[PDB]
Formats: structure tokens, C-alpha cells, sequence
């Protein structure tokens, strides 16, 4: 099959600048190669074929050329409809083949997040289960790493992660992470603890509570 | 100014299977080839397979063949996908592309869950004063084990909306949803009101008021 090498996988801009995403077949495809515009709200449209032609109603800003196998999109004077996924998808051969996707988003300075960690309510513990809640609240970008340790110990798998979309006044992201335990395996251990690594902390920092003292 | 008008939402249980559909109009689909494609939560576009639908010849990706089927009826001049076998794997978003991409449906959502309509369970996020700085505390309401979506979640009646965030459900292994709704607010009103959250679950017509009084720890 081929594949299509599609970078960056996210790209941080503001109105008015131009932007550029690119992707690579692994073979060659003579430009049978189109780009594929997804908005938030799910539609898909396609904004560029053979590899540098626009289809009817597509803005001028939108351009698309070749460099040996490396195929790029470029958005100039980029305007608010603009932050989306792009995709770049091959019609050289099948099966057909899309690029990975590239998140055109927001541009803003660093922002380190609120950190807070939220024990399980008794209400809850008392019908079997404990949910454990940990909030990164308003921050960019995107990036951030959340590690819960019960007793040092790391966790893997029992944890699930929510991310807003990034804030329409603001331009911040907030996260939260659910570590979900029986009430059984809850009460083996003491320290709950959410270690949170994100660019604007100089440091990870670390939110914990002692199970027992609560 | 033509279009591909897909089907509505799909929650089906695992093991069974669901037949979506893709109607074109502003052209005959005989013209054309159609294609399916699948969007996993949060994940990228992946090709399934296509259909000319003039001979009803069809292609698929090796990785759909025991799990598509994918047919064409030009009197109708629409398009199907079947998808057999249903696991937690096909829960996805279904697009339906034909005029070679220049024409998207709006996509079709299936979820696959053996789970029944069920009310959703509501717990305080407390806010505590380990967690307060600068004047601000951070609460919030858990809402846990409900199907299907959408939960409706109000603070203090709609009196409250400026640091509020509602996280997006996360579908658990159970088949059942569950989220958080946070908000952050001045550490001193925690002195004279109690903060309040409105959840409502229309499919099961569960409305619940949950007080989130401070609870340090």
C-alpha cells in the first residue's frame, strides 16, 4: 500500500499568517493526489486535486504544489473558517490512502495549567466504585502529559482522558483524567497522586491525597 | 449544489449488524464511483471500500473484507454499508464520498453497546481548600454509567455559565458514558451559596440537583 507521510500533525498559527502542511508518498504517484478540508463540526470538502488544481468555490489562499514526491498545501492570509484538519489522500492506486491528518489551531502564548486532584465521593465508594478525577484547567498548547501513581507506583490503563476544544475567548485547553478502581483495589493502597508535565511548568508538578485522611 | 444525504445515527448492540445508507441527488450515481470511509473517535480517515454502481462492481481495503459489504440501488440512486459482526472497534464516524471527492455526506454515527437506557449517577467534585489558590476553588459534578448520549449539564439553574467546562463523554468498556463538569469560582461565595448541578438525561427522563458542598482532603 502506500503510505502518505503527512507533517506537521499540528500546525499553530494565527489570522493572517500563511501556513504550510505537507505529505510524502512512499512511492510514486505523480500527483494523483488530493487535500481534504474537515471543520469541527464534521463536514469534509475537498479543496485541491492533482496535487496543485482548486475545485470551484475553494478561496485563492489556498495553493498546493510538488517537490519530488513531497506534496504540500499552503493557506495564506489565513482566516477563522481555516482552523481545521486537513487531509491529503492518494487516488494512484488502491486501496486508497489518507495522510494522518494535520490540526490547524490557534496561536496563543504559553499558558501552564490549573492543576487539581478530586477524591471520590462516599456516596460513591458506598455503591462499589471509585472515581478519582484529576483537572488541567485552562492551558496551551495542547501537549500535556498526565501520569497517576497510587503508592509511587505507575499506572497504566485504568485511566481514561476528556480534552475541550480550545476555547473561543481565551484560545486555552482544559483536560481531565479519570482513574477508575473498584472500592476493593481503592482501599489497598494510601497516596493518590497526578503528575502533570506541561511546557509552560517549569517542572511536572504533582497534585496528591492521602486515602485514610479523607 | 449537489449533495450525499447519509442516514441517522445508529446505536446497535455487538454481534449484530446495521445497514446505512448514502442517497445521492443532482446526478445519477451510475456515473460515478461511491466510497465508504470510517473515523474512529478522535482518529483519522481510513478507506474501506468503493462501488460502481453502474455493475455494481466493488473494492475493499484487505482489513474490511469479513466486515463490509457494500451494494448500490440506481432506481433509488443510493448507496449502502453493511457492517456485520459489530464490536467496540466499529464505533465510528461513516462518511460516503463519491464525484471523486468532491462530494462528502455529513457522515453517519454508530455506536456499538450492549447497554440498555439507563439514567446517568451524579457525585461531587468538592472543592477543597488544598484545592483553592488565589481566591479561586475549582467544583464539579461527575456524571457516571448512563446510555445513551446526550446528558444536559446546568449549574445553579443557567445562572451560572462564565468557567464552566463540560468535558465530552468517554464511552467505558461497560457500553455506558460518563463526564465531568468543573467550573471554577470565587473561594469566598463557598460562605453563602451552595453551588448546584442541573443534570438531565432525556432519553431516560432522569433530572437530578446535586449540591457540591466543600469537603477538604
Amino acid at each position: 500500500d502506500i503510505q502518505m507521510t503527512q507533517s506537521p500533525s499540528s500546525l499553530s498559527a494565527s489570522l493572517g499568517e500563511r501556513v504550510s502542511l505537507t505529505c510524502r508518498a512512499s512511492q510514486e504517484i505523480s500527483g494523483y493526489l488530493s487535500w481534504l478540508q474537515q471543520k469541527p463540526d464534521g463536514t469534509i470538502k475537498r479543496l485541491i486535486y492533482a496535487a496543485s488544481t482548486l475545485d470551484s468555490g475553494v478561496p485563492k489562499r489556498f495553493s498546493g504544489s510538488r517537490s519530488g514526491s513531497d506534496y504540500s498545501l499552503t493557506i495564506s492570509s489565513l482566516e477563522s473558517e481555516d482552523f481545521a484538519d486537513y487531509y491529503c489522500l492518494q487516488y494512484a492506486s488502491y486501496p486508497r490512502t489518507f495522510g494522518g491528518g494535520t490540526k490547524v489551531e490557534i496561536k496563543r502564548t504559553v499558558a501552564a495549567p490549573s492543576v487539581f486532584i478530586f477524591p471520590p465521593s462516599d456516596e460513591q465508594l458506598k455503591s462499589g466504585t471509585a472515581s478519582v478525577v484529576c483537572l488541567l484547567n485552562n492551558f496551551y498548547p495542547r501537549e500535556a502529559k498526565v501520569q497517576w501513581k497510587v503508592d509511587n507506583a505507575l499506572q497504566s490503563g485504568n485511566s481514561q482522558e476528556s480534552v475541550t476544544e480550545q476555547d473561543s475567548k481565551d484560545s486555552t485547553y482544559s483536560l481531565s483524567s479519570t482513574l477508575t478502581l473498584s472500592k476493593a483495589d481503592y482501599e489497598k493502597h494510601k497516596v493518590y497522586a497526578c503528575e502533570v508535565t506541561h511546557q509552560g511548568l517549569s517542572s511536572p508538578v504533582t497534585k496528591s491525597f492521602n486515602r485514610g485522611e479523607c | 449544489q449537489v449533495q450525499l444525504q447519509q442516514s441517522g445515527a445508529e446505536l446497535v448492540k455487538p454481534g449484530a449488524s446495521v445497514k446505512l445508507s448514502c442517497t445521492a441527488s443532482g446526478f445519477n450515481i451510475k456515473d460515478t464511483y461511491m466510497h465508504w470511509v470510517k473515523q474512529r473517535p478522535e482518529q483519522g480517515l481510513e478507506w474501506i471500500g468503493r462501488i460502481d454502481p453502474a455493475n455494481g462492481n466493488t473494492k475493499y481495503d484487505p482489513k474490511f473484507q469479513g466486515k463490509a459489504t457494500i451494494t448500490a440501488d440506481t432506481s433509488s440512486n443510493t448507496a449502502y454499508l453493511q457492517l456485520s459482526s459489530l464490536t467496540s472497534e466499529d464505533t465510528a464516524v461513516y462518511y460516503c464520498a463519491s464525484y471523486y471527492g468532491i462530494y462528502w455526506g455529513q457522515g453517519t454515527t454508530l455506536t456499538v453497546s450492549s447497554a440498555s437506557t439507563k439514567g446517568p449517577s451524579v457525585f461531587p467534585l468538592a472543592p477543597s481548600s488544598k484545592s483553592t489558590s488565589g481566591g479561586t476553588a475549582a467544583l464539579g459534578c461527575l456524571v457516571k454509567d448512563y446510555f445513551p448520549e446526550p446528558v444536559t449539564v446546568s449549574w445553579n439553574s443557567g445562572a451560572l455559565t462564565s468557567g464552566v467546562h463540560t468535558f465530552p463523554a468517554v464511552l467505558q468498556s461497560s457500553g455506558l458514558y460518563s463526564l465531568s463538569s468543573v467550573v471554577t469560582v470565587p473561594s469566598s461565595s463557598l460562605g453563602t451559596q451552595t453551588y448546584i448541578c442541573n443534570v438531565n438525561h432525556k432519553p431516560s427522563n432522569t433530572k437530578v440537583d446535586k449540591k457540591v458542598e466543600p469537603k477538604s482532603c
